[PDB]
């Protein structure tokens, strides 16, 4: 169906290489990339809702990047 | 519902194998595997029980083993009171009990 | 020490009935639980059913299900089973088989060595 | 031998209790053990099979659809019902339609449609639960000597839970004593064994069981019966007046995807061969043999035959050929500086090194750790002592710097085993192995849950919470921080 | 109501599920539960069948 | 003094028990069974405690069974059963702590 849960989760830690590990980093950062690449309007927005919350700076900075990895996966 | 081979012959003094072959629900998954002699005009009488395991009153020349779904009676030693059919049976995961086709063992 | 003696050898027409019975001497009946088997000429052993001596319970093979009843009598250590619309297919010996209970009275699992004693057997034949 | 051109072997020099040595086996590289007067013997796992596997729940990859029906019912009576939902073998579904006046109904609210369509499964997937019993490791052992760059000198060990230890027998080397841990190995207690369609992997539990599609639940025995029958079946319905059933597309490359850490696997009949895991050893070389001592040295002539070559580790093999017929003889060899004073330098790894022949011009191979400064390789005895001219590169620092890397990727690998490999034992090495047994249970139930990105993404939040929260704490998250980083960054 | 012929099944700890005929059957009411198993019973392991 | 077999192996139970199911060859009667749970096969020194009794095989014939049960360490270890040389051993892993 839909969900199908990732293994990668429980991956086995072994001297040899797992089924796809090749393709993990570069997954995730593709996904994250295209996403932003078509919808910048939300960077914009993201950065103003991460500015009203967190008093700090690296607070805000932080606020921002967790919902720019939010977004993209809708999670 | 037990595939037991059609007969099996063997000259007195050296050992034999009877298979007995079953699924996952009889004799893949319990030790439920019993094998049982009968000469001709007798009833059945118990043999083996528990897979190796057997009764008081039986010589130690008879063994078995189970690998997978098959059980298998190990006859080291022919002697001459061997000529006998030889049964498997098993109790379902069901509940209920299933038998071998049978085996007819000539001595010769 | 245990002996399990049933009825001498009946012929009957089909369509009949019959009905063997298995006397058990030797140990307490009621603690024991009585399988029927049977067995064609030159063939494989079928299993029919078996009936719990303590309580009463019964349970019949699928092949069997609406032809068997099986019945005992405690007071007198039988163990009565009755085949109904008689076929040519069940011309056959009749044995019957003790089994252990479990010490709780029931009859879930059964103990590894299930067919310890036999009887001698009884033919019927369907002509 | 047999571990020469390994890449990933390891030395284990020398032991302290005596007779036995500790060593972790893995299927990547193997071990050459080498004892003050005994020969090196080079271990390596090569295979285990996995038997007699028991089916637990196939599920269904790969759906199609039948004969549809459906039945409807005006606005105002009970619900529609198909005769066809009475039977476990079709999807059904109910939902509102609009009907009225012109449908042929009386009455204007929303009616009851009922659709049901015949579900039947192509290409099923299964998993099989593993038990640590019936579970085979297969050793491969070979000693130094006398063998040439291509029996007495080699053995097999076949290791099972029932039988974990084995004598391998070696002609005249005596024979080497391995009590091993087949149990404990690689935890198959949580791993079924997993098919698509002749594609076999190891798969976790608990992953294998939160799968969403239709599952049956072990014996198939005669008409299947699929449990959750949806996950496959789309039940559209047009404007308010239809509904339709569609099946969903093949699934077999969505798991493909969900499988990821996942290892792969062969299958061979009814074993599984897996190619990936770790066994436990206790060498006990306490009747191993030099077979060389009490020769005669060989005093005719020596010839390179190949060149000598450099191991990826510094070692160098030396394969020499010997003209005289002399017979079961000792080969004179060593390393040298300063050719006026032959004094042995470096080490020699082959543990003796004989020529076991009495033929005209037989063969031999050695092998042997030079110092690292310029030496020479000197095989012979006098007037024909063939020189060759040898150069290691790097000092002593870089060798330690990478045996903490090796030691630090071994931990990463196998967890707290990695202090069972020289772990011939003290009050330290088992303080070390119980608090480290502490802290990874703490860390795998703590972390654990994350892979490669969620564990870099959670290393730099903390990194940073660390170096800038200004109190005692910044040294627990700038360790928990090297744990997690260098578990990402060393595989 | 009115019940019937009862029928069970069951396996050893370390196998899949139990699984009757007649489940697939929509005139049957069943149930899946836990049970002690081994050895004695005749199926060798220790858990919960 | 004979060998023995593990006739199926050692099944823990719930509760961390080990029971074992041991075959005797030799026929030398009424003989108490020599079984302990060991680690450093070398000095095998006994680890753990043994619920069953000084275990005992009644019969004297050439096979004869025996089921005796052990409560071992928390560690690995092995089942030793057997005087010298043809003691068989069994690896046997326990996972709780105390």
């Amino acid at each position: 169906a839909v969900t199908l849960p990732s293994h990668s989760t429980r991956k086995l830690q072994t001297r040899s290489q797992t089924w796809l590990e090749s393709r993990e980093y570069t997954k995730h950062l593709i996904r994250v990339e295209n996403w932003i690449f078509r919808n910048p309007g939300f960077a914009l927005a993201a950065a103003a809702i991460a500015w009203l919350l967190g008093s700090s700076t690296s607070q805000k900075v932080i606020y921002l990047v967790m919902i720019l990895l939010i977004a993209p996966a809708y999670s | 519902a037990l595939t037991q081979p059609a007969s099996v012959s063997g000259s007195p003094g050296q050992s034999i194998t009877i298979s007995c072959t079953g699924t996952s629900s009889d004799v893949g998954g319990f030790n439920y595997v019993s094998w049982f002699q009968q000469h001709p005009g007798k009833a059945p009488k118990l043999m083996l029980y528990d897979v190796t395991s057997r009764p008081s009153g039986v010589s130690s020349r008879f063994s078995g083993s189970k690998s997978g779904n098959t059980a298998s009676l190990t006859i080291s030693g022919l002697q001459a009171e061997d000529e006998a059919d030889y049964y498997c049976s098993s109790h379902t995961s069901r509940g209920t009990w299933v038998f071998g086709g049978g085996t007819k063992l000539t001595v010769l | 020490e245990v002996q399990l003696v049933e009825s001498g050898a009946e012929v009957k027409k089909p369509g009949a009935s019959v009905k063997v019975s298995c006397k058990a001497s030797g140990y307490t009946f009621t603690s024991y639980a009585m399988h029927w088997v049977r067995q064609a000429p030159g063939q494989r052993l079928e299993w029919m059913g078996w009936i719990n001596a303590g309580n009463g319970n019964t349970k019949y093979s699928q092949k069997f299900q609406d032809r068997v009843t099986i019945t005992r009598d405690t007071s007198a250590s039988t163990a009565y089973m009755e085949l109904s619309s008689l076929r040519s297919e069940d011309t056959a010996i009749y044995y019957c088989a003790r089994d252990k209970v479990d010490d709780y009275g029931d009859y879930w699992f059964p103990t590894l060595w299930y067919f310890d004693y036999w009887g001698q057997g009884t033919l019927v034949t369907v002509s | 031998i047999r571990c020469i051109g390994v890449s990933n072997r390891d030395f284990v020099e020398g032991m302290s209790g005596g007779t036995w040595v500790d060593v972790v086996l893995e299927h990547g590289g193997c071990v050459t053990v080498m004892a003050q007067d005994k020969p090196t013997v080079d271990i390596e796992l090569v295979t285990t099979t996995v038997s007699n596997m028991a089916e637990v729940r196939s599920y269904c990859y790969e759906a199609s659809i039948s004969d549809m029906a459906s039945d409807s019912r005006c606005p105002t009576q009970g619900e529609a019902y198909l005769d066809k939902q009475s039977d476990t073998q079709y999807v059904c579904k109910r939902t509102l339609v609009d009907r009225g006046w012109g449908n042929g109904c009386g009455l204007f609210g929303k009616g009851s449609l009922v659709t049901c369509a015949k579900f039947a499964c192509s290409k099923k997937m299964t998993g099989k639960s593993i038990q640590p019993e019936n579970l085979e490791y297969r050793i491969m052992l070979s000693v130094h000597g006398s063998q040439h760059s291509g029996d007495e000198n080699r053995a097999k060990v076949e290791i099972t839970p029932n039988s974990p230890r084995a004598e391998a027998t070696l002609g005249g080397f005596g024979s080497l004593g391995l009590d091993c841990e087949p149990r404990t190995g690689l935890d198959f207690s949580d791993l079924y064994y997993l098919t698509m369609n002749n594609k076999h992997w190891l798969v976790h539990k608990e992953w294998f069981h939160d799968i969403p599609l239709p599952w049956h639940a072990g014996a198939d025995t005669g008409t299947p019966h699929w449990n959750n029958k949806e996950a496959l079946v789309e039940f559209k319905d047009a404007h308010a007046k239809r509904q339709t059933v569609v099946v969903l597309g093949s699934q077999e490359g969505a798991v493909h995807t969900a499988l990821a850490g996942a290892l792969e696997a062969e299958m061979d009949g009814a074993k599984g061969r897996l190619s990936s895991g770790h066994l436990k050893c206790r060498l006990k070389m306490d009747k191993l043999r030099l077979k060389g001592v009490s020769y005669s040295l060989c005093t005719a002539a020596f010839t390179f035959t190949k060149i000598p070559a450099e191991t990826l580790h510094g070692t160098v093999t030396v394969e020499v050929q010997y003209a005289g017929t002399d017979g079961p003889c000792k080969v004179p060899a060593q390393m040298a500086v300063d050719m006026q004073t032959l004094t042995p330098v470096g080490r020699l790894i082959t543990a003796n090194p004989v020529i076991t022949e009495s033929t005209e011009n037989s063969k031999m191979m050695l092998e042997l750790d030079p110092p690292f400064g310029d030496s020479y390789i000197v095989i012979g005895v006098g007037e024909k002592k063939i020189t060759h001219h040898w150069h290691r590169s790097g000092s002593t620092i870089g060798k330690a710097f990478e045996a903490t890397v090796r030691g630090a990727k071994r931990m990463a690998v196998l967890g707290d085993t990695a202090w069972d490999f020289g772990s011939v034992g003290g009050a330290l090495n088992s303080l070390g192995k119980g608090i480290h047994q502490i802290f990874g249970a703490a860390f795998k139930s703590l972390f654990g849950g994350m892979s490669w990105f969620s564990q870099i993404l959670i290393g730099t939040l903390l990194m940073w919470l660390g170096l800038n929260t200004k109190n005692g704490s910044i040294s627990l998250m700038c360790l928990a921080l090297g744990g997690v980083l260098i578990f990402l960054s060393t595989a």
